[PDB]
RNA sequence: CGGCCCGAGGCGGCGGGGGCGACGGGCGGAACUUAAGCAUAUCAGUACGCCCCGGAGGAGAAACCAACCGGGAUUCCCCG
RNA sequence: CGCGCCGCGGCGAGCCCGAGGGCCCCGCGGCGGAGCGAGCGCGAGACGCCCCGGGCCCGCCGCGCCCCUGCGGGCGUGC
RNA sequence: AAGACCCUUUUGAGCUUGACUCCAGCCCGGGCCUGUGGGGCGGGGCCGCCCCGCUCACCCGGUCGCGCGGGGACCCGCCCGGGCGGGGAGUUCGGCUGGGGCGGCGCG
């Protein structure tokens, strides 16, 4: 699900730590936000550097 | 460019500065650093000691970031505080509101001891500190922290 | 479960007795018969399927009789010239291994067949047998069947020649990664040059 | 340029001039030879370009 | 030294503990095996030294045949209880 | 006398073979040269000889690196 | 292409058209900033228009004396 | 005709050998290939050797496979080990010096 709408994801990564994990969540979650589904605007670069 | 070069100004010299009697030829010494133990060591001796040899302990694969290592002064304290505060603190030498560095912040791990420091109290937390550093800094009435 | 969990077991200890003697009948045989042969059906189907047979129309298996012990060179009158270093004639050893130049000796027998995998079925003093599996890639069979089609494609002729079979790799060092295999992909020749480059930027 | 013709010099004892010949005699392979390579031939490894801060 | 010295290693930080990580019926196929094939020849010559008491001798044949210390001390072990009587 | 097993001749459809002054893959493999001589070393895992594809090829989703408040298949560029 | 020295330009405890991304714009290392010791490691203010010398400080090798957390700290003497 | 005699160069090559450092080849030993039985000797408290049947591996003959043999678990082959080895390979064969060489050694 998150493959399709847009995410890398790297299944032979593992945490180190809890906050690993916090920083990380709280980048998904601000994305989901962010993102809407289908005049429309492409982001450009990077997306959240 | 060609035209201000010392090797124009020898046209119509026959040999080009290298001598009638000696010449110019390939290589009337040798190639590259031969002979420095035989023909050559009046200048290994006089300008190269400890050249040949061996020396010391060798390591088959050196980390570089285990053995990286840098290091701060005390009299470099006071300037990694910004300009515009530098002056507040200073008048309001306080006990209760100390300025506090973190050397690790701004990338260094050892805290040396050369030169001075103002008298104002601070707090300065590096990962290891040497004698005479903290000797001068609780001398000024500051104190030496350890951070992870 | 099923029965090549016990044949892969009973094949794991050939010193048995039972074993000893079905081993003599084989090279027997073999001995008696050519150097390269066509085989009805494969004599280790659990091995075969291990390394990708199937059952189906398009498959083959071929064995292959090579020779044992290490390499001469030919100089005529066992003379080398030149510097002292290079001056030995026998008591050498090849740079690939058995398997694998079985598995190039098939190939060059028959060049319209594609070379998939081998594995071991005898030897004595003098001969090593292997077999290799090969596959028709005209065959409707094979063409149409989404698992096996890849090797249709035209970048697999003579995989052998080019030494991408899992001999052929073992020989160029593949079956290794991290430290001590730095310099091997992606192949020797390649990094050589890639270290030895000399690259002049023109804001150098 | 220069270089793809087969030369070489054929000796003292010819009373001729000591530099590579084709076959048949005819001067090669010199800069002050009639169809030979330049005594140092240009190459594009030149720097063509200049920094500037 | 392999770490870099800093006291409070692990100050900041809450580090993960993960969960470190048989088949009798595998059992059960190798004593199938067993019944319908035996032993091989160096395994018979180490029970009857160990039969003979030579525990030094066998742990030398073992690491001759297999060519490394724990596989030939695993191998012995597994052998004396066939070896007892 | 039939079955299964291992072979033999013929017939039909389909495929292979040769060709290239580059790039690419697999093998075999020098000597001149340098060491101010010369054997190890160097030149060079180069010249050259043989085999094999393609439009690229090879490599590739850890029996990896690490020692960190850790990264995460392959290729290529900068850096030492 | 690499090494040494000299001259000139820009900026200066800093400096810098890597590669790359949008004759213009943005752009990491790196080098310099601290040395000495085979290494465990420890770690520089006191003077001076400039130069030369003297003195003193840091490391390596040795040795008095005092002590706290101790084959660890402090304070000294010597080539 | 850039002396061919003579000398120098840290320039060669043909030939030799008791120069230096090696290579083919050949001889010798164990092991694998490699079966199935019977015996003797000695040691240490199972181990090491040695011998001799059989045929089925492996090897050699005869024959148009037209009415037949000989060897044999040894030989070969392969792996490792030791010896012989100018047949062959590569290379070296100081310096000073009233020219060089024989001689001498103001070569430390
Ligand atoms: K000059
Ligand atoms: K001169
Ligand atoms: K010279
Ligand atoms: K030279
Ligand atoms: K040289
Ligand atoms: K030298
Ligand atoms: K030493
Ligand atoms: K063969
Ligand atoms: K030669
Ligand atoms: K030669
Ligand atoms: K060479
Ligand atoms: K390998
Ligand atoms: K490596
Ligand atoms: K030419
Ligand atoms: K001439
Ligand atoms: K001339
Ligand atoms: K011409
Ligand atoms: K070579
Ligand atoms: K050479
Ligand atoms: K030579
Ligand atoms: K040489
Ligand atoms: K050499
Ligand atoms: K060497
Ligand atoms: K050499
Ligand atoms: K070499
Ligand atoms: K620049
Ligand atoms: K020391
Ligand atoms: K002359
Ligand atoms: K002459
Ligand atoms: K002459
Ligand atoms: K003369
Ligand atoms: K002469
Ligand atoms: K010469
Ligand atoms: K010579
Ligand atoms: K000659
Ligand atoms: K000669
Ligand atoms: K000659
Ligand atoms: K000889
Ligand atoms: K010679
Ligand atoms: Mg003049
Ligand atoms: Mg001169
Ligand atoms: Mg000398
Ligand atoms: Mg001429
Ligand atoms: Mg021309
Ligand atoms: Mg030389
Ligand atoms: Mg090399
Ligand atoms: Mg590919
Ligand atoms: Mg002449
Ligand atoms: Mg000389
Ligand atoms: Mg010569
Ligand atoms: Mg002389």
């Amino acid at each position: 699900k998150a493959r399709q709408i847009g995410i890398a994801v790297d299944p032979r990564r593992k945490n180190k730590s809890e906050e690993s994990v916090a920083r990380n969540v709280a980048r998904l979650k601000e994305y989901l936000s962010k993102v809407t589904i289908f005049q429309a605007i492409q982001h450009q670069g990077v997306v959240m550097p | 460019p060609t035209r201000i070069r010392k090797s124009r100004k020898r046209r119509g010299h026959r040999q080009m500065g290298y001598g009638r009697v000696g010449g110019h030829r390939k290589h009337p010494s040798g190639r590259g650093k031969a002979g420095g133990l035989q023909h050559k060591r009046t200048s290994f001796d006089k300008y190269h000691p400890g050249y040949f040899g061996k020396l010391g302990m060798r390591n088959y694969h050196v980390r570089r970031n285990i053995e990286y290592n840098p290091t701060i002064n005390i009299d470099k304290i006071w300037s990694l505080i910004p300009e515009e505060q530098r002056d507040g603190f200073l008048q309001r030498k306080s006990t209760t509101e100390a300025p506090v560095v973190d050397v690790t912040r701004f990338g260094f791990f050892k805290v040396l001891g050369r030169g001075s420091l103002p008298q104002c109290p601070i707090i300065i937390k590096a990962r290891y500190f040497s004698s005479d550093a903290e000797k001068k800094l609780r001398e000024v009435g500051g104190v030496p922290l350890l951070v992870p | 479960m099923g029965a090549y969990k016990y044949v892969q077991e009973l094949w794991r200890k050939k010193q048995s007795e039972a074993l000893h003697y079905l081993f003599r009948l084989r090279t027997w045989e073999y001995r008696q018969l050519n150097a390269i042969k066509r085989c009805s059906h494969p004599t280790r189907p659990e091995k075969a399927r291990r390394l990708g047979y199937k059952a189906k129309r398009g498959y083959v298996v071929y064995r292959v009789r090579v020779r044992r012990g290490g390499r001469k060179r030919q100089c005529v009158h066992g003379i080398s010239y030149g510097k002292p270093r290079n001056i030995g004639i026998v008591g050498l050893k090849p740079s690939r291994s058995l398997r694998a130049l079985a598995e190039q000796k098939v190939g060059r027998r028959l060049p319209s067949l594609r070379v998939l995998n081998s594995y071991w079925v005898a030897q004595d003093g003098s001969y090593k047998w292997y077999e290799v599996i090969l596959i028709d890639p005209f065959h409707p069979w094979i063409r149409n069947d989404p698992k096996i089609n890849w090797i249709c494609n035209p970048v697999m002729k003579r995989r052998e020649c080019r030494g991408l079979t899992s001999a052929g790799r073992k020989a160029r060092g593949l079956h290794n990664k991290g430290i001590g295999a730095m310099k091997l992909r992606p192949s020797k020749r390649a990094a050589w040059k890639r270290n030895h480059t000399r690259s002049l930027r023109r804001y150098r | 340029a220069g270089v793809q013709c087969t030369a070489h010099s054929w000796g003292p004892g010819r009373a001729v001039a000591r530099l590579p010949r084709k076959h048949g005699g005819i001067g090669a392979y010199a800069n002050f030879a009639r169809g030979g390579h330049m005594a140092h031939p240009t190459t594009v490894i030149r720097r063509w370009c200049r920094k500037v801060n | 030294p392999g770490k870099v010295f800093n006291l409070k290693k692990g100050g900041a930080v809450v580090r993960i503990v993960r969960k470190k990580e048989t088949k009798p019926h595998q059992e059960f196929v190798k004593s199938i095996i067993q019944e319908c094939t035996g032993m091989a020849p160096y395994e018979m010559h180490i029970i009857e030294l160990l039969r003979m008491n030579k525990d030094r001798h066998a742990l030398r044949y073992a690491k001759k045949r297999l060519g490394n210390i724990k596989r030939a001390k695993a191998k012995r072990d597994q052998l004396s209880v066939y070896a007892r009587n």
